[PDB]
């Protein structure tokens, strides 16, 4: 009944973990933090490009159809970034890495 | 020594469907004519083309019909002044991304039909005793209905909202949802939670993404992105 | 015909308005149970009646206390005794429960620290009838009271499953036997003609004051109801008296309320003098809109109008508190500084007399019904009605008190609704008509739409408002109306000479403006001729060259041994006119005022008394 | 009578079947920053998703792991001036969006609604963005 309220909130409360999740990156590197961006980086971005599809994507079908993609994408997105924080550097690393050229 | 001035306007005729929309250019004596862009129209049609067709009704801006896009921004053409800048040309058009019935006149049945869907009238639990004594309201809560329901219904908001122009088939737009706002404040009403269980969906209250095109546009001087936010933060908390 | 497409439609009754009303009447009859029509060659909020600010009066007694009697009173004498008692009596006493009901809707309305309805003072209304100082009985939402009694009118209106037909305009009453059954209208959106078949048909068209040059008016208040009853054959009413409202503002003529001046705001000359003070030791600037806008005229004619020009006079409301004018004045506020470039908490607004109502209409009884006049006897013309102001109740006789307007329109609106259904039944048959009734409209409108003469319809309409405007105003006298009835005769035949050029029907709206201006001449003849005939001043008609009231005794003196006058040789008498619409000869009779109320027990009747604010 | 609904419904179906003209939008109205900074919002969220969905693609198909292309970048000797644009594009997107998004989040809790607040809020976001991408570029 106020599943569309909800939805509302939470996508700003993730958002504001993710702000929140910058300065700890700075002040706190490693795997909390790395799986965490992982995380809340794919929740943020799958409802963000969910919202664009809203606004411009109509039909019945062609709906259906750019929602599975994106779905289909954001697995994809956090199953790589989990691997990365597991097989290689992690992401905070990887960005002091890639800031040290 | 005549100021002539240069109106380019929006063109189409039902009657003639075949002819693709055009702009006409019509050259104006601002000198005998008077301030506003409403009188220019006036003045074309009583003795350039009374071909020119257009809505008009109260000459002040509280009637709501003459809305129009003037120089790129919705407004109301009875209260425009005109820019006498002779080496301008204004362009006129009908309010954008709307239906052309012909010339400026736009098909407005959708936006009426969505402020029908909102129940802008005032609903008690028991309207039995209705017609017997005033109803008491304070001077505090009466003050909050200021800034709302001023609005004439002109559509100069909607009609700038890019959320709007995509998706006005199941958005209700600024001027509506603005109207739901002021009877969900209204201390005499007292169905303020349906009034906010009726935007629980994807389209109705969210597709507004705060780009406050319509706050800009609102020839009352009127805040309709503020009241969507309030709104939001009603659906929010609400029991 | 046969080259226009026309389609039929069967109700228990139709609507022509949707202003204040029109609607009004229109739900009023869907709630009690009738299937009803409302026809408006208007969205319903764009009507005239949104334009209106100051405010709507009843004895509610919110401010001090007060008695609907004393509103009754304050008509009566307003209307110069022109006003018929048994109308002013149900109108007055039925204000207090008008009001609530309208707030009860919804209605925002201003309050007082005890939650009640503000209410404020305005032009010739008083306590103690007329001996106890300044009522304070309109009741307003800031200044746009209009504005919200329409908003809140429509939105109630869609509570109920009355049909509404858009931007549809009516060009004819469908008349037989002297019965009216519906209305014939042209649908602008799709050029089809539609007739509205129904036992019984409101006009609620509003007034026209267009037929001036300049006027308050919106550009849709062109008479079209009055002229479809004088089509009809039917007679109108007093329309020779015209109200030009004190303050309408300079150039732009938008109304500046007379809401300013009773929050108190006063009218100041080029010499700074409060010259009301002078013309109404009492009343001052609150005094009744003829004598106000007469002074303001005299002020003028006399050298001491302001302006580059010296022909507007200011209003001042600079010396009241910012807070005030922000709270009981926003409206004008921001009309005075897009329209004349002022900030009134610092200067004054330029204004001048400017037509703005119509006393005069079709006229009806206290009930609403239209009545015709024959062989000395008023007869109700058989399923027709008309509230607003497009009808002469009459409630206003020859002067309307400021804020009665709105009231007469929720009044009456209710009460045509009431007798229709304390009359017939929801659902009984409807009345019959020949399959080619209407068709003399069509053919009209066919003519206008292909017209290809010599005078365009804005040249013949310029002309007839700068005649009315400069034969026809505040004054007036014998010669000039004479000529201006000469002119308007002319300018009359001269509309076989038309030329438009919009050879469309859908939303042509060349031709639809030559349509209202066919309906605008028939109310400006009228309105002349009955002027040129009635030589007395009385009320909004003032007549330079007949200055005295003339009434059936001379109420200046005692009665006491009075030699009664005929009929024939007094003026307290309403003006019957009738147009012969294919030569434009206009017919003038006349029908007594009606003194009695609805009970003298209750409310005792007011004889004509020497009127002075 | 009709139902707010069967309006819809006879408009949509009246419109769509007439030979109606749409009236124009996009090519006629005029621009305002407070308009552009919103398109822009969007154009910066969808970057940078795209660039994490890419990075984590990348993460999952590319052969060598992430310091041996750090190492195969240092080793070219690029010129730091090249290398510090590189970084001014790299960071602007993300705190373009970063700051407007913190403007989004006051919005949603009903403050700054004022005409004259949101033109200055959005210069203040472009300024703060032009600063921190300016010193981040030049490391951290
Ligand atoms: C002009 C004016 C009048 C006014 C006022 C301010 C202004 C600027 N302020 C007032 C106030 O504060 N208090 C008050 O008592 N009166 C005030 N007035 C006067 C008063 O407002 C008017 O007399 C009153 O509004 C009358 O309204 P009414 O219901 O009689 O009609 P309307 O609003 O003018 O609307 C007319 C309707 O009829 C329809 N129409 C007209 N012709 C046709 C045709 N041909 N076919 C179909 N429909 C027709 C119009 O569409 C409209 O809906
Ligand atoms: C890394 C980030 C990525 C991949 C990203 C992606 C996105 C996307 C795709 C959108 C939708 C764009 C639109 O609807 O116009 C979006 C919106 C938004 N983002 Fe981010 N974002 C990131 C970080 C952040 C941060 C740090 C904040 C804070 C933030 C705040 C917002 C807000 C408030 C919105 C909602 C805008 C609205 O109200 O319409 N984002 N982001
Ligand atoms: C190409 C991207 C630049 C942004 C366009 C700026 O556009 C300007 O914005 C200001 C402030 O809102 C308005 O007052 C001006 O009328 C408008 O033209
Ligand atoms: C619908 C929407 C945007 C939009 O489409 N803006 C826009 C598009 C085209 C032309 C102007 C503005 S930008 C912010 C998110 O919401
Ligand atoms: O006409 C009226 O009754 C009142 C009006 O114009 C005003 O607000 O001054
Ligand atoms: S909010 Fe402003 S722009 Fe929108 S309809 Fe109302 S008055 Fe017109
Ligand atoms: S422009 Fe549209 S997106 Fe929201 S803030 Fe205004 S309704
Ligand atoms: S004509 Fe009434 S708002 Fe412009
Ligand atoms: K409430
Ligand atoms: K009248």
């Amino acid at each position: 009944s106020k599943a569309a309220s909800l939805h509302w909130t939470s996508e700003r409360a993730v958002s504001a973990l993710l702000l929140g999740l910058l300065p700890a990156a700075y002040l706190y590197p490693g795997p909390a933090v790395d799986y965490s961006l992982a995380a809340a980086l794919t929740l943020h971005g799958h409802w963000g490009l969910g919202q664009v599809i809203t606004d411009y994507v109509h039909g019945d079908t062609p709906i259906k159809v750019a929602n599975t993609g994106l779905y289909v994408l954001s697995a994809i997105t956090f199953t790589g970034l989990c691997y990365f924080n597991y097989y290689d550097v992690g992401i905070c690393k990887a960005v002091a890495m890639l800031w040290s050229i | 020594t005549s100021r002539i001035k240069k109106f380019s306007i929006y063109r189409w005729d039902p009657d003639k469907p075949g002819d693709k929309p055009r702009m006409q250019t019509y050259e104006v004596d601002l000198n005998k004519c008077g301030p506003m862009v409403l009188d220019a129209l006036i003045k074309i049609k009583n003795e350039l083309d009374s071909t020119l067709t257009f809505r008009r009704s109260c000459r002040e801006g509280i009637c709501g019909s003459c809305a129009m896009n003037i120089a790129g921004g919705n407004t109301l053409a009875c209260t425009k002044k005109i820019d006498p800048d002779l080496s301008k040309t204004t362009k006129i058009y009908p309010l954008p991304h709307m239906y052309v019935v012909k010339d400026l006149v736009p098909d407005l049945s959708n936006f009426y039909a969505q402020y029908k869907s909102i129940e802008p009238y005032l609903k008690k639990k028991d309207e039995s005793k209705q017609g017997k004594e005033q109803y008491l309201q304070s001077i505090e809560d009466r003050q909050k209905l200021d800034g709302l329901y001023e609005c004439i219904l002109c559509a100069c908001c909607s009609t700038s909202c890019p959320s709007y122009w995509w998706n006005g088939d199941k958005y209700l737009g600024p001027a509506v949802l603005m109207q739901a706002y002021r009877w969900m404040i209204d201390s005499r009403d007292d169905y303020t939670e349906e009034r906010l269980a009726q935007l629980q969906d994807p389209f109705s209250l969210y597709r507004c993404h705060t780009i406050m095109n319509c706050t800009r546009t609102c020839p009352k001087g009127l805040n309709p992105g503020k009241a969507i936010a309030e709104i939001k933060k009603m659906m929010a908390t609400y029991k | 015909s046969t080259q226009y497409p026309v389609v039929d439609h069967e109700f228990d009754a139709v609507v022509v308005g949707a202003g204040g009303a029109g609607l009004r009447a229109a739900f009023g009859l869907s709630e009690a149970g009738f299937n009803t029509a409302c026809v408006t060659k208007l969205f319903p909020t764009r009507s005239h009646t949104v334009a209106a600010q100051g405010g709507i009066n009843a004895a509610l007694g919110n401010m001090e206390d007060d008695n609907w009697r004393w509103h009754f009173y304050d008509t009566v004498k307003g209307s110069d005794w022109l006003g018929d008692q048994d109308a002013i009596h149900y109108m007055t006493e039925q204000a207090p429960a008008a009001v609530i009901e309208l707030e009860n809707y919804g209605m925002p309305f201003s309050r007082t620290e005890e939650g009640k309805i503000y209410q404020r003072a305005f032009g010739g209304q008083s306590l103690q009838f007329g001996k106890g100082g300044q009522a304070h009985r309109c009741c307003c939402v800031a200044d746009r009271t209009g504005h919200s009694l329409l908003h809140t009118l429509y939105g109630r209106s869609l509570r109920y499953d009355t049909s509404y037909f858009v931007e549809y305009f009516a060009l004819d009453l469908l008349m037989e036997n002297g019965e009216c059954r519906g209305v014939i209208a042209l649908c602008i959106e799709d050029g089809t003609i539609h007739r509205f078949r129904a036992k019984n048909t409101v006009i609620a068209t509003g007034g026209y004051g267009r037929t001036y040059f300049s006027c308050t008016s919106a550009h849709t208040s062109t008479g079209d109801g009055t002229a479809m009853v004088t089509r009809a054959g039917l007679p109108c009413q007093d329309l020779e008296f015209v109200q030009f409202h004190p303050t309408g503002i300079y150039g732009a003529g938008c109304l500046i309320t007379e809401g300013c001046r009773g929050e108190g705001g006063i009218l100041i000359n080029s010499q700074g003098e409060r010259f009301m003070e002078r013309y109404a030791p009492v009343a001052k600037d609150l005094a009744s809109r003829d004598v106000v806008s007469r002074s303001m005229t005299i002020e003028i004619r006399e050298g001491r109008g302001c302006g580059p020009e010296k022909d507007h006079v200011y209003l001042q409301l600079h010396h009241l508190p910012p807070q005030q004018l922000a709270t009981r004045l926003p409206g004008i506020s921001e009309t005075a500084m897009i329209f004349a470039g002022v900030d009134v908490t610092k200067e004054p607004i330029p204004v001048l007399p400017t037509v703005h109502y119509n006393m005069g209409g079709i006229p009806t009884n206290y009930k609403g019904q239209v009545i015709t006049h024959v062989n000395g006897e008023d007869k109700v013309v058989p399923g027709l009605y008309a509230c607003g102001e497009a009808a002469s109740a009459s409630v206003h006789g020859a002067n309307r008190l400021g804020a009665n307007s709105l009231l007469d329109l929720v009044v009456f609106g209710r009460a045509c609704a009431l007798t229709i259904a304390e009359t017939c039944k929801p659902g009984e048959p409807v009345p019959s008509i020949k399959p080619n009734a209407g068709e003399e409209s069509v053919a009209n409108l066919d003519k206008l739409r292909f017209a290809d003469g010599t005078i365009r319809t804005s040249e013949a309409r310029l002309n007839m408002q700068k005649t009315m405007q400069s034969h026809a105003a505040v004054f007036r006298t014998g010669s000039i109306l004479q000529e201006g009835c000469e002119k308007l005769s002319q300018i009359y035949r001269d509309l076989a000479h038309l030329k438009t050029f919009d050879r469309g029907i859908v939303w042509n709206t060349d031709l639809v403006e030559t349509l209202e201006l066919q309906n605008l001449m028939l109310c400006a003849l009228q309105t002349i001729y009955g002027a040129e005939a009635r030589k007395e001043s009385r009320g909004a008609h003032a007549r330079e060259d007949y200055k005295l009231r003339i009434d059936e005794f001379d109420y200046s003196k005692p009665l006491q041994g009075q030699q009664k006058r005929p009929f024939e040789e007094h003026w307290r008498k309403h003006t019957l006119s009738y147009v012969d619409v294919k030569s434009g000869k206009v017919t003038l009779k006349y029908r007594p005022v009606i003194d009695r109320t609805l009970n003298e027990e209750d409310c005792s009747s007011v004889p004509p008394a020497i009127r002075s604010y | 009578a009709t139902t707010a609904k069967e309006e819809m419904a006879r408009f949509w179906e009246k419109n769509t079947k007439s030979s109606r003209p749409l009236s124009p939008h996009i090519s006629i109205y005029k621009w305002s920053l407070p308009m552009a900074m919103s398109i822009t919002h969007r154009g910066t969220g969808v970057a940078l998703s795209l660039g994490v969905s890419l990075f984590s693609v990348a993460a999952l198909l590319l052969p060598e792991q992430f310091p041996h292309y750090v190492a195969v970048v240092k080793s070219l000797s690029l010129s730091p001036a090249l290398i510090y644009s590189a970084k001014f594009a790299l960071v602007f997107p993300l705190s373009y969006h970063t700051w407007n998004g913190i403007r989004h989040l006051v919005w949603d809790m009903g403050k700054g609604f004022k005409l004259s607040q949101v033109e200055q809020s959005g210069v203040v976001v472009l300024i703060l963005t032009l600063l921190s991408s300016a010193g981040i570029a030049a490391i951290s």
